[PDB]
């Protein structure tokens, strides 16, 4: 069974390598769900490959590999990782990442 | 097998290459088959790792070091008289760990391509493109569109003020000496990101969008190579090919690619492939047949390049190539390319700042 | 669009299906195109996730729950009179979250297939196959060869003594209740691993090797389904199709698959697809055209199944299906399948013990 | 730069989830190099997909996902993981895993 939520601890406003909640043999892709509203769109934080538009994410994403953020709640909405099974991209689940500041 | 199978990209003159193959068939009875599958650079290592595939593959030299480290390419040993017929730097681009592993065919570099009717005096500097876009927008046009999705197309500006891939020192490339997050790369990529924030470029412009815009008179300039000339030719846009614009007074430094013919290590027709490439293709008449079908730009055979350089498009390709950098061929180019591709697109689309994107790409590419 | 495009596997009777398509074209003017691309079960979700692809896809029902969770399949609402023409359990196999999402066509179950000339009295138990192989080896033959690479083919033995996929409770499947590492699965897989250690089977036997061996009289039995009957027919091996052997006194429990016709959610010909499937294909004459080309085995249309069950091969398929289990259609079947596939092959080839392989596969599949 | 060796600590003869030395965005596939001789063959410990033959690896491999061994030196040879780049399987490097017993 896969958790829906992932509660993690980091020092605010400093780099933080996010602990990946996706299981082994699942691909991780990180998004922001606008306004944390499930009916709102997903903004991809790491453009791999479908209209791409400029959105200022600011200082949020330090690196995409490994996924590293400046430890903070995103202004645009909630942080979400989609976990997609290696053998079948139709088997997927979303984990919301929530930060407790040290 | 007694047969020659050749793989070459579809945007190149494969019908002219087949004419050189027919003539080879008239002289030897060996049928020469030319195919243009999609994603040859991916298909070949897949099928050649299992010992199958074509006899000859045509691709930019930077991929061939990854091929040679896995033993997919036959070593070639051309006679010294033949080596002298090609420019020495091209032989350097197809050398891996001391072995020549392909035949150079064409020397590729990006150039500035401009619409003569919209823009008869194309700008000499990157810095004046914003004001030129502001002007053309009041006419419903734009100044510049080019493929932002591939870092090959953004590298000329990124490297102009100091950026570089892998440093060449003591006859080898240093995996740990990468120059994508120095001051010149940061300044080059910041200029491009500023073009997007000021709405002179869109972050989703790719190869197809930029080509359609220029070929339909909607944008005044684009940045492309000789493989794109044919589509502009039939488009009836009156265009010129010229030197890339400078940035901060420095020339744009396009990556230089040597289109090269490698022989499959698993091929049973190795001598016929060497015969076809040396005595049939790498001649004035063989290169002319391919170039007549679709232009190669500049070529590695000096005797025919002295003929092609009369074309001002080829002259501009040569000048941009002289100001650029030969692509390294080491296998880490794949992680380099992916690192720079992700950083440019993330900075272009606002996902990362320039400093953060380049710093992280530096760490990954130099790993 | 005014046209019907259909995707169906290549080992099935696509020419007969096209005959039903021609007749549909004579009555409506709507051309029906039948194609058999490779890896449809992978190609369809790829092309249908972007809103493209065929109008109708034919595949085993267990994949369709993953399709429906991503909204790739149109919901069907056939009239109650039509639903009664099909066996009720088949409708259950194509229901996802309360919605019917495809039309059942055929009901598939594995059977024992035996060479009548080598083996006129095929064994009733798994336990006597080792001694039978020992006998046939002194003649240069073997007792049993079947595809060990796909867990669908090993599941009948694994489930016989207690194994199961996802437990069905209270109208739903429990993701956390998986039965691949219980005592019956361990005993089933241990028997198969013992067959390999005692050299009655090879760990690298796959679909092609097992089919070539049986179809050329080299092995006395194989385990396969109706899609394989055609190749044995033209092979002139005198074969029978019978009940799977028991294990520890229990029947082998093959997975039951319902070959089903799903309509693309992005299709603009939804009503024509429903018209074609209900009033043309799902009839005695429509199913007969497909079955005549390549046998379907048992079918979901009760009126025509009452005709096919006279064929003893179809009768044996029915009996094996009655002793088996309907495949769950939940999206976690992909992780289930991968978990069981890796465990069986790792145990078969000595990479893991049975207990370790099944325990780890249990943990992953139930995750 | 990628290390050639990976020295790890586990309690002997007990399950141990191996710390994966492959970088992010590289595929990990685990092998035994026969007799730790570089000219000898590689035996794959987790058959994904080319002639497969039965080899008794015993109790060595507890699980393939995540890769978990009964903590011990393998009898057949050295433990090796091949790290293959996501975008190009021709860019790869091998890491030898060596165990210090607690
Ligand atoms: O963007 C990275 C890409 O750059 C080069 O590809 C060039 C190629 O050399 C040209 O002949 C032409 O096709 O444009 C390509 C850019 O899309 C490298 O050769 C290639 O390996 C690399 O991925
Ligand atoms: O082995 C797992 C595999 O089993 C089933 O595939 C069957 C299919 O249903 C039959 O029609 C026939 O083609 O044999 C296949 C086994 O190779 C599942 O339907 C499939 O999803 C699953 O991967
Ligand atoms: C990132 O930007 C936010 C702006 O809301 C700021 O609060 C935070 O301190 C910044 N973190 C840095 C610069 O590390
Ligand atoms: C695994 O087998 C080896 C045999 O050499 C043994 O030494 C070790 O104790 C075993 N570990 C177990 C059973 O956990
Ligand atoms: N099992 C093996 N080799 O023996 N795998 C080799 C994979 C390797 N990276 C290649 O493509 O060359
Ligand atoms: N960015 C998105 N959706 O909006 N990705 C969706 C991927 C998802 N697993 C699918 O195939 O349905």
């Amino acid at each position: 069974f896969h958790q829906e939520c992932s509660l993690q601890s980091c020092t605010q406003h400093q780099p933080y390598v996010v602990d990946d909640p996706c299981p082994i043999h699942f691909y991780s892709k990180w998004y922001i769900r606008v306004g944390a509203r499930k009916s709102a769109p997903l903004i991809e934080l790491c453009v791999d490959e479908s209209p791409i538009q400029y959105i200022d994410i600011g200082n949020y994403t330090v690196s995409c590999l490994p996924f590293t953020i400046n430890c903070q709640e995103p202004k645009l909405g909630s942080l979400v990782v989609r976990c997609s099974f290696y053998e079948d991209f139709l088997e997927y689940h979303d984990v919301r990442v929530v930060l407790d500041f040290i | 097998e007694g047969k020659l199978v050749i793989w070459i990209n579809g945007d190149k003159g494969y019908n002219g290459l087949a004419e050189v193959g027919k003539k080879f068939e008239k002289d030897t009875g060996i049928k020469v088959t030319v195919e243009h599958p999609d994603k040859l650079e991916e298909k070949f290592p897949q099928v050649a790792a299992t010992g199958d595939g074509p006899d000859i593959i045509f691709w930019a030299h930077d991929r061939f070091g990854g091929y040679a480290q896995s033993g997919l390419l036959a070593e070639i040993t051309p006679a010294a008289a033949f080596q002298d017929k090609l420019y020495p730097f091209t032989w350097d681009a197809v050398r891996y760990n001391g072995k020549l592993i392909a035949y150079p065919i064409a020397v590729e570099a990006l150039s500035l391509i401009y619409n003569k009717d919209l823009l008869p005096n194309p700008p000499k500097t990157w810095e004046e493109i914003p004001a030129l876009d502001k002007e053309l927008k009041a006419k419903g046009k734009s100044a510049l569109m080019f493929n932002l999705q591939e870092p090959y197309f953004t590298w000329p500006l990124i490297a102009a003020d100091g950026g570089y891939a892998f440093k060449y020192a003591a006859g080898k490339y240093d995996i740990k000496d990468v120059g994508v997050d120095n001051a010149g790369a940061k300044a080059g990529l910041t200029f491009l990101v500023d073009l997007i924030k000021n709405k002179h470029m869109n972050a989703d412009t790719d190869y197809s969008i930029a080509e359609h815009a220029f070929n339909h008179g909607e944008t005044a300039m684009t940045i492309n190579g000789p493989w794109a000339w044919s589509n502009i030719d039939t488009s009836a846009v009156n265009y010129g090919v010229t030197v890339l614009p400078t940035f901060k007074g420095q020339p744009s430094k396009p990556f230089v690619g040597v289109l090269s013919a490698g022989i499959n290590a698993a091929s049973p027709n190795k001598e016929l492939a060497k015969e076809f490439l040396e005595n049939y293709l790498l001649t004035d008449e063989g290169l002319e047949a391919v170039n007549k079908d679709k232009p190669l730009g500049a070529v590695a055979l000096k005797s025919y390049e002295e003929e092609l350089v009369k074309d001002p498009r080829v002259a501009a390709t040569m000048e941009n190539a002289q100001k650029g950098e030969i692509m390294p061929n080491i296998p880490q180019m794949s992680a380099f390319w992916y690192a720079v591709r992700t950083a440019v697109i993330n900075a272009a689309s606002g996902r990362q700042t320039v400093d953060a994107a380049l710093a992280a790409a530096q760490t990954n590419a130099a790993a």
